[PDB]
């Protein structure tokens, strides 16, 4: 016994009734990056010596 | 990055401004002699109509 809906006889006109999560995409004319690493760019600035 | 492949060639400018200097010089009309023909016709069998 398990409380789950893993196999079910289903007919044809209810096939396409599983649709009800609702997904976002992005477009293809823009760009997505990772700047995870853009972080950790910089310099130091020495002290000045005589 | 996740995007489109672009090829992000840089061109030469001054090609395209002599193109399009040369483009000033175009004729959209044309000078004939006489006008095309406009009516042809079909004989029959017949010697009163066509």
């Amino acid at each position: 016994f398990i409380n789950k809906r893993i196999v079910e006889r289903v007919r044809v006109g209810q096939i396409l009734a599983v649709l009800n999560r609702r997904f976002v995409a992005y477009k293809g004319k823009m760009r997505i990056m990772d700047i995870t690493q853009s972080l950790k760019m910089g310099t130091k600035l020495a002290a000045p010596t005589v | 990055t996740a995007t489109r492949e672009v090829d992000f060639t840089v061109p030469d400018v001054q090609k395209i401004l002599d193109d399009i200097k040369a483009l000033a010089a175009e004729q959209v009309y044309k000078i004939v002699k006489v006008p095309s023909i406009s009516f042809r016709h079909i004989v029959m069998q017949s010697r009163d109509r066509v």
